[PDB]
């Protein structure tokens, strides 16, 4: 009950999420009725900084190659 | 020689408050016997008023103690230990505990409705059977049973919870020839007399029964929801005696001695009333009876 | 206040009979806390040895029955049970056990070593974690978190082969919104700092961490008791690693707060880690180093 329902999206949603310098959302969740929505009267959105200076003391961002493949 | 010829019957010294018929230096004994048929509440509320009716220094005490040392209160359901949990004394009440965790315990001597097969024993919590229900594992004919104790008289009861109508069977288990045939008597409502059979191992099946005469069963009634059922036991010299009846029916009293028994027991010393320490023959055969302990009555049984 | 302190640092104050200076009101509000490093086994013999000295007729047996009654007992093995059961205070014995069988037993308010699929726990009856295995169905496991400002925790190293441990503290980072850890590494003779994952076989970011004088010069083996100390100020928080009766094994290192921070209060998750299969780790909290009364 609420907190039971909180602490299954929270902690797996952020821990796999880009990390908050690189990233930034106004509302974490997201509706699903379109009356309700509606009724909210909240923008909905994001703002994403690709290029985002890394701060010390934070993960950098992986160099993957897939290598010989190509795909 | 009074109290263990008594203690088949539980169902009788207690029965509706008759524990203070008895007196002291007598009771004792009567709490530490190893035949007695019943769940410990129903005889712990009976060592409660035995100490009440007097109005409990010197023998007082240590009688209290006594008393309680020979209830065998600590191997219980643990959640009917709460109940009754009394600021008196826990030198004696003592684990509660301990012998329950690290299973190692005093001998139980309480035992019936065992289940074995496609039958389960339903645990009060602690140790306890107070039922046994029709399990389905994985309607087909079978029976149970019970263990050992030197008897002379029994009045060990039944009750029903939920039966559909009957279908059920009742009767005794002796062990008496040469080669271990372990004769049985096999009472059913639906063949009109005793259809008594035998048993090798094998608890899925019954064999060889066979139709007695000598049987007084007839049929007012067909078994409803909550009855209890009283069975009696007579071991006599050379016959061993059933009885059936029903209690608060006026009626429904089957009975029949069955057959020649080839050894006997005596213990002896100014008495030769016989044992043959036999097994209890309770059955179910459909989903639906629990069975188990039944509750101690209201008045009265046979002691007035 | 100074049992906040105390009660953090009740591994060494009950190690040493520090207890025993403290007062009948002091060590009540003391038992009374949420944060008290034992287990109540040893929580038992530092009260009876202290109502030793002092105390154990009425007022005296009621003054008993107030520090008995702090202690939980619902977190014994029973063979710890039918050792020291003595007759006087039995009626909480009976309570304790009821609720063990019942398995609605009181918060233990202490530091259960959680169980994961490479780190079994396997306890003596009770909620306390008696020792730590490395199982397989580096690897870490963290045990729960208390809000302190100088706490003081350990583990004696019951068995080993290859020695591998590491020893630390895991800090909550509100800053930046990550669980990045702090530990030693008696390889590289210096202090690193990670960061952890939900899955507990990984720390990621591997970087050395200066500025601590380290002494150590022999693996860990058999019969090590392990003292760690962590002691919160405004700005950095002091951890010291240190081995018990050994001169030559210790260490201390000054790691800046990247939250810093009522009183220094934080939480702090107990941190331990290790490779070799087999590896177990008893959690004794200093049994008693005893003051010998002449």
């Amino acid at each position: 009950s609420t907190g039971s329902a909180a602490q299954q999206v929270l902690q797996e949603i952020q821990q796999f999420n880009s990390p908050r310098y690189f990233t930034r959302a106004s509302v974490a969740r997201v509706p699903h009725s379109s009356s309700l929505q509606q009724k909210l009267h909240l923008p909905i959105g994001l703002f994403i900084r690709p290029l985002a200076p890394i701060r010390p003391g934070s993960p950098t961002v992986p160099s993957v190659n897939f290598g010989n493949c190509g795909v | 020689e009074a109290i263990r010829i008594l203690a088949g019957c539980a169902y009788a010294l207690f029965s509706g408050m008759r524990h203070l018929e008895l007196g002291p230096k007598g009771l004792q004994l009567l709490l530490l016997q190893d035949n007695i048929q019943l769940d410990e509440p129903q005889i712990y509320i009976c060592a409660n008023a035995w100490l009440a009716q007097q109005g409990v220094p010197g023998v007082q005490r240590d009688m209290a103690m006594a008393v309680y040392r020979s209830i065998r209160f600590d191997s219980m359901s643990p959640s009917q230990i709460q109940v009754c949990r009394d600021p008196l004394l826990d030198s004696l009440l003592l684990e509660a505990c301990l012998r329950k965790f690290s299973h190692l315990e005093t001998k139980p001597r309480v035992f019936p409705w065992q289940g074995n097969d496609q039958f389960t024993v339903e645990r009060d919590g602690g140790l306890y059977p107070v039922l046994l229900k029709r399990t389905s594992r994985s309607l087909i004919w079978a029976w149970t049973l019970g263990d050992s104790r030197l008897i002379n008289e029994a009045l060990w009861g039944i009750e029903v919870v939920r039966t559909a109508k009957g279908r059920l069977h009742f009767g005794i288990a002796v062990e008496d020839k040469t080669t271990q045939s372990r004769q049985v008597c096999y009472l059913d409502p639906a063949e009109k007399a005793f259809v008594t059979g035998t048993i090798t191992n094998e608890p899925t099946a019954v064999s060889y029964r066979t139709v007695q005469p000598g049987g007084d069963v007839r049929w007012y009634r067909r078994l409803c929801d909550g009855d209890i059922v009283i069975v009696r036991v007579s071991v006599t010299t050379s016959a061993i005696h059933l009885s059936i009846q029903v209690l608060k029916s006026r009626s429904m009293r089957a009975s029949y001695m069955l057959a020649l028994r080839s050894p006997v027991c005596f213990p002896g010393q100014l008495l030769q009333r016989p044992f043959l320490a036999i097994w209890p023959f309770i059955e179910a055969v459909n989903i639906g009876d629990t069975l188990g302990v039944a509750e101690l009555q209201v008045e009265a049984i046979d002691i007035p």
